[PDB]
């Protein structure tokens, strides 16, 4: 077939000093197109020109404002007589999220107020590079295998070089797979599944903790890479046991919850004889089993009324789309 | 992004009533840092902590450590109460003897 | 044992105020040697630890200059986050720095580090090669390129290479005593009940310097490890630390079980039993 896709986009200022001087910058732009593949105040203008497949890019982002879909973008210069300019797109809630690189024959004008090589209204260009995930954000259970979607496009001409594949993640920074131009290299058991898409999407089984975290998908080619990135939570429901202790003086009631991995507990007491919601809720120190979840004790104490009731100690989690119960009764 | 405080309140030596040794609540790996904390004695807040330093570790998270002169009694029921973002409610952990 | 030097700098914005309160720790071996504080009444880099005051008043006013240059980066360096995620000002947020070195029980340095996050998340940090970046966030690719084409790494290398490490071998030589003291863990199993027909066992270490620890129960002498509490290391408050581990054991096969302590001080791991009364 045959369509144009358009996109409110900013873009950065060419001074560099300012950009080695500090991490970030906040100087504004305007909008960027291309023509596709499917089955007052003025905004500067990108056109550029599809060789390759933009992958499953194409139908995602024809649907997006409809499916209601918040479409964030921005394009720099790769660098500090031709130009090559680079874009970021991410999708949100959808998740596509993806970066383009683009090539301008240059001799022929530009504009003053900016260093862009402009043509009979435009800055001309075309891209040659792609590298997206489909999968932005993560969540797997313990344990299980993950797969992380990372595709990338190359236009004819273009040889790849790299795959890497970095974890960081709070304070350490690790690598996990390396495909080199012809050999892999894993180094936490992980396997990698004519100018057209392709797929680097890393595999990981029998996940345990410290493989949770960021991971970066990094595509170094003949003249440049592109990185994307791959947040992988990962969550361990926990199990939950109400059991009285302590011999019928001072009759403690108890609740362990354990086997949760991550930090964050919700644990709501109800007590009755339909009654509800009740306080003075008291919590344990915090312990670890081995593999790093967590365990800790809500050490509500009982008061039975006259003849008796029921206490149900309940915990929300992350996992758990429904709060986890253990219900005891007791007596006088 | 924000992390819960991960919260240990124990013994310095181990707890025989009489003589002395002090209580310590263990504030750890929590984000961001604004926070509050208070020991409780049967419910009551320690008037006399004696330190609440403020340090941060290697994985972005700052940990501080509540503490002061002690000697263990049955009657009471010492705790470590704390509030902070991640924390709807004000977070009390027990002191358990020999934990 | 091993033996590392850190400095972390911190910078958390407050709705309606210029100044971030801008924070610079210092640290050898997870403790605290100096420390500045911009809410301080007048602020300049302190001696925390006594063998750090044979540092001389150059020392402090040299140290505090650069406190106060880095100040105003970090008071910028927030603005322009706070502009290219769109956030608002109303809120409070935090840009943080930890940079040093890893040295090795052999003094080698292992790793340098240089790295920053936003909101308590990694935004870009120096890999282990001292040569290349590694960008968590989208926002912080435009970075990557900007310090490795401009080649901004080798400036940082050398310098955990070289002044990292030349200054933290100063610290240790002067402050041995207490940096390279060890303290052997003293050691105890305690017995509790769980149910009718369980206890737990629970191994104790109490006492040690340094921090780094390793407990184990075993079953015949084969370290079990599935089913194992444990609790992350914790400061005793006197400058050693305390952990346990502890394990559901069936009554009465309690002897089958051993816990196993691995510690620098020791001079040969430690095997215990549970020893009921004598």
């Amino acid at each position: 077939p045959g369509v144009d896709v358009v996109l409110d986009c900013f873009l950065v200022k060419d001074g560099a000093h300012r950009g080695a001087l500090a991490s970030s910058e906040d100087r504004a732009r305007a909008s960027l197109v291309l023509k596709q593949v499917p089955v007052d105040d003025p905004p500067i203008i990108f056109e550029a020109s599809v060789d390759l497949v933009q992958i499953p890019q194409a139908e995602a982002l024809l649907h997006a404002d409809a499916s209601g879909k918040e479409v964030t973008c921005e394009i720099s210069r790769y660098f500090l007589t031709a130009a090559w300019f680079m874009a970021n797109v991410q999708v949100s809630g959808g998740g596509p999220s993806i970066s383009l690189v683009m090539k301008t024959p240059r001799v022929l004008w530009h504009p003053t107020l900016n260093l862009p090589l402009s043509p009979q209204g435009t800055v001309r260009t075309a891209v040659e590079f792609q590298v997206m995930t489909q999968t932005q954000s993560l969540s797997f259970l313990l344990g299980s295998s993950a797969s992380l979607d990372c595709g990338f496009s190359m236009a004819p001409g273009l040889d790849l070089i790299s795959v890497e594949w970095r974890l960081q993640h709070k304070g350490r920074g690790q690598l996990v797979y390396s495909w080199t131009a012809g050999q892999g290299q894993a180094v936490r058991k992980g396997a990698t599944l004519l100018g057209m898409a392709r797929d680097a999407s890393l595999t990981l089984p029998g996940l345990t903790i410290q493989d949770e975290g960021t991971y970066i998908c990094q595509i170094t080619t003949s003249l440049y890479r592109a990185q994307q990135i791959i947040q992988l939570n990962i969550q361990a429901s926990p199990k939950v046991r109400l059991s009285l202790a302590n011999e019928a003086l001072l009759p403690t009631l108890i609740c362990d919850i354990a086997g949760y991995y991550p930090l964050d507990v919700v644990v709501t007491w109800t007590r009755e004889e339909s009654p509800a919601q009740v306080s003075g809720a008291s919590f344990s120190s915090l312990r670890q089993s081995v593999a790093g979840t967590y365990s800790i004790s809500s050490s509500l104490t009982a008061e039975p009324g006259s003849a008796g009731a029921t206490y149900t100690c309940q915990v929300t989690h992350i996992s758990l789309e429904e709060p986890l119960g253990a219900s005891t009764q007791v007596v006088p | 992004i924000q992390r819960t405080p991960k919260i240990q309140v124990y013994s310095r030596h181990p707890a025989e009533n009489g003589k002395s040794n002090f209580l310590n609540c263990y504030v750890s790996g929590f984000h961001p840092s604004d926070i509050e904390v208070d020991l409780l004695k049967n419910g009551e807040r320690i008037e006399k902590v004696e330190h609440s330093d403020l340090s941060f570790s290697k994985d972005w998270s700052f940990y501080l450590l509540y503490y002061t002169e002690f000697t263990p009694t049955e009657k009471d029921e010492y705790a470590c109460r704390v509030n902070h973002v991640t924390l709807s409610q004000p977070k009390i952990v027990k002191w358990d003897r020999d934990m | 044992g091993p033996h590392s030097m850190r400095y972390f700098e911190t910078a958390v914005s407050r709705p309606g105020l210029e100044e971030p309160r801008y924070i610079s720790v210092g640290y050898v071996d997870n403790k605290e040697f100096v420390r500045f504080d911009s809410d301080a009444e007048n602020p300049r880099y302190e001696p925390r630890a006594p063998w750090m005051e044979q540092e001389g008043p150059e020392y402090w006013e040299r140290e505090t200059q650069k406190a106060k240059g880095q100040e105003q980066w970090f008071r910028v360096s927030l603005r322009n986050l706070l502009g290219y995620y769109n956030q608002s000002a109303g809120g409070s947020h935090t840009l943080q720095q930890m940079s040093g070195c890893d040295l090795g029980s052999d003094w080698r340095l292992l790793r340098g580090y240089l790295q920053f996050a936003y909101e308590g998340r990694d935004y870009i940090a120096l890999n282990e090669d001292l040569k290349t970046w590694t960008a968590a966030d989208m926002a912080a690719q435009i970075t990557r390129r900007k310090w490795e084409q401009s080649g901004a790494a080798e400036h940082y290398k050398a310098y955990l290479e070289g002044e990292c490490v030349e200054w933290l071998h100063r610290y240790l030589k002067n402050g041995n005593a207490t940096l390279l003291r060890t303290d052997s863990p003293k050691a105890h199993v305690t017995h509790h009940p769980r149910s009718k027909g369980e206890v737990t066992l629970r191994c104790w270490a109490l006492g040690f310097y340094p921090a780094d620890i390793t407990l184990t129960w075993q079953l015949n002498g084969e370290e079990l490890t599935q089913d194992m509490e444990l609790v992350e290391t914790r400061p005793a408050g006197d400058g050693t630390f305390q952990k346990w581990a502890s394990v559901v054991v069936p009554l009465g096969k309690e002897q089958n079980y051993t816990c196993r302590v691995y510690h620098e001080g020791l001079p040969e791991p430690l095997t215990l039993r549970w020893e009921p009364s004598s």
